[PDB]
């Protein structure tokens, strides 16, 4: 979080490097996002 | 005058843009539907049907569905009259076969008869 | 209750006639939008990271579908085919048998995911919650069969985003 | 006073206008003449012609014209004075207060089917 | 470098849109009319609910006539800047296409806020909207507008008082206004020709007699007046807007009579009646009583019209879309003559044209 | 001639004596509706569902059962007669269960559709609802009988056609089931019968049962060939697949009955 | 509760499997065919029967507006529990 | 049975709007097959064209052939003006579409269409 | 809002508008991403007496087209309705 | 009936109708009908004669002033001998109304263009052509708008089905986007959605 960013900015996520057998230090994905975090992410809530 | 006189039978299968199988190859069928028995609702057997002879529909390989190669496996007009959809049919070289409108008959019905001094129309129950 | 955009004539003073003569040989209007332009060079930009930030979406957004569960493992579709019925599209193919114990359940819902608008009334239509149209938008495919789904792959959608699709149904379940 | 625009694209300010809608009511009635007095057309814009023929000869003024005209400006109120004139002589040539050329189907307009 | 004869070839989205539309029920062609002017989702979806409320004898409850006047303007905010801003793309200033689209991005939140898509949100429907307000909505509703004014400001900074775009929208496209009636014009079509004419003023609908708004009126007919008409369009839109966001009554948002708008999930699972009319209306629909209607409203491109045919189905009979830009792209060979092939590019950026509802 | 004067909302029509308020209003176009009147059953008048109003007349009756007399105005569209048919489709829906996506009824039901076409839109029924014990009454007519709304078409149809006076009213009031009161088999040969004329949901087809849905059906009318007579009969087809056998009404041949063979 | 076919392939809970002479199998050669291992005619027995002292007990699905219709169930038959028609759950009259 | 013409009065004067519309196609055909590019020959195009005339030769109403003509002329209309791409052209030889079956055994063959 | 006070006064001063007061990002000043659940309102038809659905029924009350001429004195001329007023130029801008 | 029932604008349709009995009168060599709706909409049944006259004088008549064609459209009903029904949608600015003018035709008999009163109606009756087959006399361009330049049939015939005859698809081997035969993967399910009951009373058909 950085709630001193603008709205869209202020929460992000740095994704891991390997999730599920592949590497994704550069093949990151946006749908390595769980779901329990997706409402977050996509600011559906302001609950993690 | 600006009239012509034309003593032709009215024709207009090179206008509609039909194919020939889809013409000369297909029956219709003019028709009152049926009432269907799972209701008494009448409102549905009012108006004349025209359709046509279901061709075949088979299988999709991928997915199952009901793949189709009629493309008039759907089509079903709607008429006032038979003599309408008759001169439809002619007009447009459908071959048609007319099925007339059948209406339920009058019955006669009594309350009383239910309750009967001599009569097997007695109810056992009510 | 009406304006004239552009109904008015200049001043003919030599004052107002100078001002005009000056703004075409020195180009005053010109540096006005070079000002404008390099008061936007200035600003922060409004670019998201992507995908490492994501656009903001609330709970009605309508992605992916899925079928869902009662919270016993019970699947909730009880095959009344309504939301085929209401599919604007026809995108929704339905059939369905008895099971083995008796209970209306599905043995076909395949959604055609090309066909489908994307328009929620599925979700709306359906008298027990069991397909919703949920968060996911980041499926794109590679063939076209793909997203040909069928009751397996609506069924692990609704397993895989149950966490989500049951909260954002929690938080607006009231408006429906 | 010398109108400066109509306001409308096209539409040239009328320099005299009484002058005009004078001719103009005048000319109409002298096409609708020529069309018999049991049609109705003659006798409805024979009608709202003369009141139109009254209302300008009895308003100098051109701004109270327009209020009390109710039909806009009054250049537009011109153009519609030559449009019924356009139309009378079109109505003398299609003669429409004949009576009626044919009969419709006998379930032409009934809706629904 | 003269156009001497300018004739648009169209069908090329052709889909057979009103002929889809007879055989769907009344809330199933319902979508269809997001993806007609697809830069003016909302209003299409208003017309056509006008249309068949008008047909069913039913109206929509005030608290959504009010979110329909609302999104009404905010449809028309998308459609303005879409229109100006690819009008400015296309004869070649490129930036404030960039500029107003974050805006018009917030709009489509607004759209995702309200209904779950950001373009064809299928919200506004026969009988009212099909769902509230979420709460937060109309603050942030309000913090939009409060700020698009600035936008609006150096949007006309970087294009109203340029020579360069006066150049090439000063003397172009002049029609007058009696061939802006003649060849069936509508809207800013009309009022850049001087033409008082707005349906939201003259045929008002939903709650437009009640918000309070000016109406622009151009001057010689020209490229650059009808530019100026949207301008102001947006503007009062954005005072229209702070009239909705002031003025907005609590209440439904359906139509209570549940023959047309379907109950409630909560009472669907609990009434019998309800259930019954949330299954019917789901499969069957509603039924119309037979008749044909021509209900047209103010579309941001202009007069946007549907002529629906009902037979007392529950499915359109005949369903004719009027639309704006099927008269304006037919007066585009007249608007073009004694011009440059540069200017027909302008011409088709001040009749403001989308193909979706040229072709249907 | 010996026809009386009827009116039905003041259209005149000459009807014969013992002609029902039901049966003038069908010879103008109009149809009453009902739920347990039935043209080819005997006429039981416990549904009140045709209570239409007679006007100079203070009470609604019985359209069904009430022979028309001379003079009278039925009066189809009036406020009344449609204030008996929303009071009494809310009795109808009071009791009957929220089964409609569950129901093989469902669409094609007729207390759905006279409940759109003549009830009201919402309940008042702030209450518990009743629920009926099913009664096994044979392989192929599916028994759900808290669907059931006692309109005792069953009870005449196996009375007075098929001819087995083995169902019938157990019970007395709200708790009145229609049933065999005993764990019976009703195995007639035209026992699928009951399953056309049952209006609701609560005798369904077993072999049927969950699998199709009527709009999706496509109706083709033909004929039996499982016996001699003709019987002529929709087969109900969807995407290509027989999903069910009903019958076509013809006067002449299967009135608009078929046997369970070819059921 | 997913089982095998002798060809190898998986079985769906409807009971869908390819035959060792269907064509059709070759789609999932190098692929993978997608079953649901969560079967919900096996979850629902796993719920215990609810022992209830009414007559007519109503069930809805838990959650009030986000479970099914509210159906009411006899529980007369003592031989067979009373089962709801939406959701599975089972009941019986404890008495 | 007293109708309004479109344009012809009598089959005569149809005919020879028929003839006429011939003339017109016969002239365009080498210029269709040249600057389209086509891959048949002007006598194979002029086969089409003339077999595209004999498919409506049973028609004896005035009208018909008249409505025959005036669809003609736009046919020729967008293929001298160069509205239709060299498909459109094409698709008068059904070129990869398969031999269908004729006769009544091969029609058993394959399928259920009569 | 995260422009030093040099940056933010160039903005300003090229811009020729405070562009502060009016930012085109949004901060926390927008609505919470999560809300308190809602109590809709119902309608007037949620009644329990005197809602008689024949009393308020808006699909039966459509009627037919009534047919004013069909085929099988001195009065006056009349229009389809009486002509529109004359609009009346803005109080609030006119630009005049 | 206040809060859900439209409110019946009373004034208006006393207005229409007497507007209608003026047009009715003016021109009872064409007119046929002349109905106003529940809704407080004029329609205009014409003889398919009078276009022009009927149209000239809607818009060029001094108590009409129907200036703007607001939509030039047919209507296929099959059942009637002359099927195609169509229906001009008249706008008036002057008094701020509008009308409607309803004529028919069957497929052969053309209708007179009416570019000569409108100019609007150029690319709408030529849309008439493309997709319902009525042909315009002395038209200026008459040919197709919306379909596929080698298109046969007119899509919007209710005897025309939903997908068509042809369908599109590259071939390979002839380099070229070819039309062949309709072949669908999945059928268009046809929904018998009708209800069995009537509806509205008040729209009922008399009987034979
Ligand atoms: C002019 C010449 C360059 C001088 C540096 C400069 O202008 O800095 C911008 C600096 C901050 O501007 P701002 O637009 O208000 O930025 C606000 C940020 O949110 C505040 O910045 P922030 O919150 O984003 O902080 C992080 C940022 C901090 O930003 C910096 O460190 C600025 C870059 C310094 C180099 O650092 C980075 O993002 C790392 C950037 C590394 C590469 C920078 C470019 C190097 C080019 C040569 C190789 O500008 C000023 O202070 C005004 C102009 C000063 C001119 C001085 C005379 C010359
Ligand atoms: C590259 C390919 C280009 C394809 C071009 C296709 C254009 C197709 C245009 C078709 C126009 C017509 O079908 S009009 C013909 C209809 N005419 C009639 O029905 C009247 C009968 N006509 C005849 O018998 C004609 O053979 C003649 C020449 C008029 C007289 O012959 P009969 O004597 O013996
Ligand atoms: S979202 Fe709409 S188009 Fe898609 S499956 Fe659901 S009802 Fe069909
Ligand atoms: S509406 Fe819901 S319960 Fe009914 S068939 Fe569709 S997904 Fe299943
Ligand atoms: S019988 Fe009719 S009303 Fe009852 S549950 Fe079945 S479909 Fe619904
Ligand atoms: S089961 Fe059906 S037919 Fe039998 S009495 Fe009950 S509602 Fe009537
Ligand atoms: S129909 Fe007369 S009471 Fe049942
Ligand atoms: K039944
Ligand atoms: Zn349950």
């Amino acid at each position: 979080e950085d709630n001193k960013q603008f709205f869209g900015r202020h929460r992000w996520v740095i994704y891991t490097t390997e999730m599920n057998g592949k590497n994704t230090f550069w093949d990151v994905d946006g749908s390595m996002v769980p779901p329990e975090w997706h409402r977050w992410l996509h600011c559906m809530t302001d609950d993690p | 005058t600006q009239l012509i006189t034309v003593d032709e039978k009215l024709d207009i299968t090179t206008l509609t843009g039909v194919p020939e199988e889809h013409i000369k190859t297909r029956k219709a069928r003019i028709f009152v539907p049926a009432r269907n028995n799972m209701q008494s609702g009448v409102n549905n057997t009012k108006k004349w049907k025209m359709e046509f002879d279901t061709r075949e529909r088979w299988e999709n390989p991928l997915m199952g569905w009901a793949s189709t190669a009629d493309p008039l496996s759907n089509l079903v007009l709607t008429f006032s009259t038979k003599e309408d959809a008759i001169a439809f049919a002619e007009k447009n070289g459908w071959s048609y076969d007319v099925e007339e409108r059948k209406v339920p008959k009058p019955k006669s019905k009594s309350y009383g008869a239910n309750f009967s001094w001599n009569k097997r129309t007695r109810v056992s129950t009510k | 209750t009406y304006k004239y955009v552009n109904l008015r004539e200049p001043s003919m003073d030599m004052k107002s006639v100078t001002d005009r003569a000056a703004q075409t040989l020195l180009w005053t209007e010109l540096i006005r939008g070079l000002g404008m332009t390099l008061s936007y060079l200035f600003r922060e930009p409004a670019t998201i990271n992507y995908p490492f930030e994501k656009g903001p979406l609330s709970p009605r957004f309508r992605g992916e579908h899925a079928l869902r569960r009662y919270p016993s493992g019970e699947e909730r579709c009880i095959a009344c085919k309504l939301c085929e019925a209401v599919c604007p599209a026809q995108a929704i193919t339905i059939e369905a048998e008895p099971r083995a114990d008796g209970s209306r359940r599905t043995t076909r819902y395949d959604i055609d995911m090309t066909k489908c608008i994307y328009c929620g009334f599925c979700q709306e239509a359906c008298p027990v919650d069991a397909i919703v149209e949920g968060p996911n938008f980041e499926f794109s495919t590679e063939t076209h069969e793909e997203l040909l789904y069928n009751k397996e792959k609506l069924l692990n959608n609704g397993d895989k985003w149950e966490a989500e699709i049951a909260a954002n149904i929690q938080a607006d379940y009231l408006y429906r | 006073l010398l109108k400066k625009t109509t306001g409308l694209v096209g539409l040239a300010v009328c320099e005299t206008p009484h002058e005009r809608l004078k001719i103009l009511y005048t000319k109409i009635l002298d096409v609708l003449g020529h069309i018999p007095k049991n049609a109705a057309y003659r006798k409805y814009t024979e009608q709202i012609t003369n009141e139109k023929l009254s209302i300008v000869k009895a308003e100098p003024d051109v701004k109270k014209l327009e209020e009390q005209l109710q039909g806009g400006q009054i250049e537009e109120v011109i153009l519609q004075a030559e449009n019924e004139l356009s139309l009378a002589r079109k109505m003398i040539q299609w003669k429409p207060w004949e009576p009626l050329v044919e009969e419709p189907p006998a379930s032409q307009w009934k809706w629904p089917i | 470098e003269m156009v001497r004869k300018c004739d648009p070839h169209i069908g090329l989205l052709h889909r057979g849109t009103e002929k889809l539309i007879e055989y769907k029920t009344y809330l199933q062609a319902l979508p269809y009319f997001d993806r007609l002017d697809y830069v003016s989702m909302m209003c299409n979806e208003q017309a056509y609910s006008l249309a068949v409320e008008k047909l069913l004898n039913i109206q929509p409850p005030p608290r959504a006539q009010w979110i329909r006047v609302l999104f009404g303007e905010i449809t028309r905010l998308l459609n303005h800047i879409m229109a100006v801003t690819t009008h400015a793309l296309d004869i070649g200033a490129m930036t404030p296409f960039f500029w107003m689209f974050e805006e018009r991005e917030k709009m489509f939140e607004f759209y995702e806020r309200v209904s779950g898509a950001r373009m064809h949100a299928a919200y506004v429907r026969p009988g009212g909207v099909h769902q509230d307000l979420p709460l937060g909505l109309m603050d942030d509703i309000y913090e939009f507008s409060k700020n698009f004014s600035l936008r609006i400001d150096e949007l006309e900074e970087m294009l109203t008082n340029n020579r360069i775009w006066r150049n090439r929208t000063v003397d172009i496209g002049v029609v007058t206004a009696e061939d802006a009636l003649n060849y069936g014009f509508s809207g800013v079509m009309l009022r850049g020709s001087g033409i008082q004419w707005d349906l939201r003023k003259t045929q008002p609908y939903d709650v437009y007699d009640q918000v309070e708004f000016d109406v622009p009126i151009g001057s010689r007919g020209d490229c650059y007046d009808r530019y100026l008409c949207r301008v102001e369009e947006m503007r009062q839109s954005i005072r229209i807007i702070s009239q909705c966001l002031n003025k907005m009554p609590p209440g439904e948002i359906k139509v209570d009579d549940a023959k047309v708008s379907p109950p409630k999930r909560a009472e669907m699972k609990t009434s019998m009646e309800s259930l019954i009319h949330h299954f019917k209306l789901y499969t069957e629909g509603y039924q119309v009583p037979p008749g044909a209607t021509y209900t047209a409203i103010e579309a941001p491109k202009g007069e946007f019209g549907v002529y629906l045919v009902s037979d007392g189905s529950s499915r359109p009979y005949r369903c004719k879309i009027k639309a704006p830009g099927f008269a304006h792209l037919a007066g585009l060979d007249k608007m073009s003559k004694g011009h440059m092939l540069a200017d027909v590019v302008a011409i088709i950026g001040t009749q403001d044209i989308v193909f979706g509802e040229v072709d249907r | 001639s010996n026809l009386i004067e009827v009116f039905v909302d003041g259209q005149s029509v000459m009807v014969e004596p013992g002609t029902t308020v039901l049966q003038a209003c069908e010879k103008v176009g109009m149809q009453i509706p009902r739920f347990c009147y039935h043209e080819r059953l005997s006429v039981a008048g416990n549904c009140r569902m045709c209570l239409v109003e007679i006007e100079k007349a203070p009470k609604v009756v019985a359209a069904c059962a009430m022979p028309v007399m001379k003079g009278w105005n039925i009066l189809t569209n009036s406020e009344k007669t449609k204030k008996a048919r929303e009071g009494v489709m809310e009795f109808l829906l009071a009791n009957h269960p929220l089964d409609c996506p569950i129901c093989d009824q469902g669409g094609e039901c007729d207390l759905q559709d006279q409940s759109m076409m003549f009830g009201s839109d919402r309940s008042r029924f702030l209450e518990g609802k009743r629920a009926v014990e099913d009664k096994n009454i044979g392989p192929l007519v599916k028994t759900i009988m808290t669907r059931c709304i006692q309109c005792t078409r069953c009870i005449r149809f196996a009375s007075e056609i098929a001819g087995v006076d083995d169902l019938g009213t157990t019970g007395r009031g709200n708790d009145m089931q229609v049933g065999t009161y005993i764990e019976k088999m009703f195995m007639s040969e035209l026992s699928g019968n009951i399953i056309d004329i049952c209006p609701v949901g609560a005798l369904t087809s077993k072999p049927y049962a969950f699998t199709a849905r009527p709009w999706e059906t496509r109706k083709t009318e033909s004929i039996d060939v499982m016996d001699a007579v003709g019987s002529n009969i929709v087969v109900s087809t969807r995407t290509g697949e027989v999903m069910r056998i009903l019958p076509r009404m013809h006067e002449d041949i299967n009135e608009e009955w078929i046997s369970d063979k070819t059921r | 509760g997913v089982r095998t076919s002798p060809t190898g392939e998986k079985v769906t809970h409807t009971g869908q499997v390819y035959d060792d002479e269907d064509y059709r199998r070759v789609r999932f050669v190098g692929r993978q065919k997608e079953v649901n291992e969560n079967f919900a005619i096996d979850l629902i027995a796993e719920q215990p029967v609810s022992q209830v002292g009414s007559r007519v007990i109503s069930c809805d699905g838990g959650g009030g507006a986000l479970g099914h219709p509210r159906v009411y169930i006899n529980l007369d038959k003592e031989t067979k529990t009373g089962t709801c028609g939406y959701c599975g759950l089972q009941f019986r009259q404890q008495h | 049975t007293s109708v309004k013409p479109i344009f012809s009065r009598d089959m005569n004067e149809a005919k020879r709007r028929v003839r006429e519309l011939y003339r017109a196609w016969y002239r365009e055909v080498p210029n269709t097959v040249h600057l389209f590019q086509l891959d048949i020959s002007v006598k194979q195009g002029r086969d089409k064209v003339r077999e595209m005339f004999k498919k409506n030769a049973h028609v004896t109403d005035p009208r018909v052939v008249d409505l025959l003509v005036i669809k003609g002329k736009m046919e020729l209309e967008e293929t001298i003006n160069v509205w239709k791409q060299r498909t459109h052209v094409m698709r008068f030889f059904h070129e990869t579409e398969a031999p269908r079956p004729k006769d009544f055994l091969s029609k058993f063959y394959v399928g259920h269409d009569p | 809002a995260s422009a030093t006070r040099l940056i933010q006064g160039l903005r300003n001063w090229a811009s020729g508008r405070d562009l502060q007061a009016k930012l085109q990002l949004r901060y926390q000043e927008i609505s919470k991403r999560t809300q308190p659940p809602p109590k809709l309102p119902v309608g007037p038809s949620h009644r329990l007496s005197n809602n008689y659905y024949c009393a308020r029924d808006g699909r039966r009350e459509a009627m037919p087209p009534s047919i004013v001429m069909s085929s099988q004195s001195e009065k006056k001329a009349v229009s389809p309705a009486p002509p529109i007023k004359r609009w009346e130029l803005s109080q609030d801008e006119p630009y005049l | 009936t206040r809060p859900t029932v439209r409110p019946r604008n009373d004034v208006a349709h006393k207005q229409l109708s007497a507007f209608g009995e003026y047009v009715a009168e003016i021109l009872p060599k064409y007119v046929q009908q002349v109905q106003v709706s529940c809704f407080s909409e004029l329609e205009i049944c014409i003889h398919p004669d009078g276009v022009i006259p009927v149209l000239t004088f809607l818009r060029d008549h001094s108590n009409a002033q129907f200036k703007s064609l607001a939509d030039l459209t047919a209507v296929d009903i099959p059942t009637r001998q002359n099927r195609f029904e169509i229906v001009y949608n008249l706008l008036s600015l002057r008094f701020n109304s509008r009308i409607r003018v309803k004529t028919y035709t069957d497929e052969l008999t053309p209708v007179e263009s009416s570019v000569s009163v409108y100019k609007a109606a150029n690319w709408y009756e030529r849309e008439i052509w493309d997709m319902f087959g009525v042909f315009f006399a002395n038209h200026p361009d008459l040919r197709r708008i919306l379909t596929d330049y080698g298109f046969e049939g007119h899509p919007f015939r209710k005897d025309f089905p939903l997908s068509g005859y042809v369908e599109l698809r590259y071939d390979d081997e002839v380099k070229r986007v070819v039309a062949e035969p309709v072949e669908l993967a999945q059928e268009f399910r046809k929904f018998d959605l009708n209800s069995p009951w009537e509806a509205f009373p008040a729209y009922r058909q008399p009987p034979e």
